[PDB]
């Protein structure tokens, strides 16, 4: 099947040139049919096209950003690229790649799209998460056990994905948006475990996989009541 | 160059509704407007191609209309499966989006389950504590979580995070979090956060006493 890739850095420092790569497979981008974009969001804000790559070299570009856009393609690795010049806090957005041209000879839609890669534009460094086991002093509900994991203090907000060692019939896993801390600059969430009393006996654990960033995840335990 | 009105930024509708988004092109772009579906943490997939036209693997409550510069983006029976924000786009000049819709489902009231989590042994060693109160699957989103700490009202030490609608059973769920300094933490007693909701007839406070869990 057709699939699309977005790479690039996490983070990139305001002022600096942002680099991201789409890595196509399943179709090569040298062929005529289609053509092949870029579009970013900016968290909570709406999709903006930035611009498409043709296999002849032509380009188009979104008006407010061909200044500081340079899009191009690789037709030897099967990639296209993006650089986005004088990157400021605006910059911080999901960055897709997609393919368009599908039904005219000049770019229509958009489809498919790669997965979405976050870049934030901070002069910060990353910052990992302080991951806590959670014990619940409040009643147990109702034959489960709840169990939870404080994840504190990490930047950027994304990617921040928490799973669980237990999971399916009788489990339900609960997360949070990331949310800025009043302390400063860092972010916090939570990730709540509702299981059964049989799964989470006294003495035995579970595993809350916190993975941020590039980093390799966090694996904590957590005791069952 | 061509700009996208869409209209309205955000609605709440009930089951089985007609809801109709309005995207008004800047000048014409014949048919060539389509429609994305977004869902949260996902790219946006297209749903209507061409103004009217159905892509595959998209069910037919989903349509459009118009043509020129006015075009309407209708579900005709929404589903909760359906919560999501949706883009027009137009390829009559370059591509330009919509604002984007935010479409959320309205059910009946649900009540949160309150669940309170004390500061950890290994975040006390840190030097910082921090005081979890979580709200589950309750409906509507607004819900109020005060913290009381020996009974005096906390400001500028929480932070809050409401996830996405669930796209199953249109519910929402909420994390608080008191922060301190676990220097602060040890200066008092009593720990509380009190959820106010409308499924609540009564505020709910979940307390503990500290050092006592």
């Amino acid at each position: 099947q057709l699939q699309l890739q977005e790479s690039g850095p996490g983070l990139v420092k305001p002022s600096e040139t942002l680099s991201l790569t789409c890595s196509v497979s399943g179709e090569s981008i040298s062929n005529s049919a289609y053509y092949w974009a870029w579009i970013r969001q900016p968290p909570g804000k709406a999709l903006e096209w930035i611009a498409t790559v043709y296999y002849t070299g032509r380009t188009y570009h979104n008006p407010s950003l061909k200044s500081r856009v340079a899009i191009s393609m690789d037709t030897s690795k099967n990639q296209f690229s993006l650089k986005l010049r004088s990157v400021t806090a605006a910059d911080t957005a999901v960055y897709y790649c997609a393919r368009t041209g599908i039904v005219v000879t000049t770019p229509d839609w958009f489809d498919p799209w790669g997965p979405g890669a976050l870049v934030t534009v901070s002069a910060a460094s990353p910052t990992s998460p302080k991951v806590f086991p959670l014990s619940l002093c409040s009643t147990q509900p109702d034959g489960n056990v709840v169990i939870a994991c404080l994840v504190q203090g990490f930047f950027p907000q994304e990617p921040l994905s928490v799973t669980w060692s237990e999971s399916g019939q009788g489990v339900t896993a609960r997360n949070f948006p990331p949310s800025q801390d009043a302390s400063g600059d860092l972010y916090t969430t939570s990730s709540q475990l509702t299981l059964p009393a049989t799964q989470c006996l006294a003495g035995k654990s579970v595993t809350c996989h916190v993975k941020h960033y590039t980093n390799p995840s966090q694996d904590v335990t957590v005791p069952c009541p | 160059d061509i700009q996208m009105t869409q209209s309205p930024s955000s609605l709440s509708a009930s089951v089985g509704d007609r809801v109709t988004i309005t995207c008004q092109a800047s000048q014409d772009i014949r048919n060539y407007l389509n429609w994305y579906q977004q869902r949260p943490g996902k790219a946006p997939k297209l749903l209507i191609f061409d103004a009217s036209n159905l892509e595959t693997g998209v069910p037919s409550r989903f349509s459009g209309s118009g043509s020129g510069t006015h075009f309407t983006f209708t579900i005709s029976s929404l589903q909760p499966e359906d919560i999501a924000t949706y883009y027009c786009q137009q390829y009559g000049e370059l591509i330009t989006f919509g604002g984007g819709t935010n479409v959320q489902m309205k059910r009946t009231v649900a009540a949160p389950s309150v669940f309170i989590f004390p500061p950890s042994d290994e975040q006390l060693k840190s030097g910082t504590a921090s005081v979890v109160c979580l709200l589950n699957n309750f409906y509507p989103r607004e819900a109020k979580v005060q913290w009381k700490v020996d009974n005096a009202l906390q400001s500028g030490n929480s932070q809050e995070s409401v996830t996405e609608q669930d796209s199953k059973d249109s519910t929402y769920s909420l994390s608080s979090t008191l922060t301190l300094s676990k220097a602060d933490y040890e200066k008092h007693k009593v720990y509380a956060c009190e959820v106010t909701h409308q499924g609540l007839s009564s505020p709910v406070t979940k307390s503990f006493n500290r050092g006592e869990c």
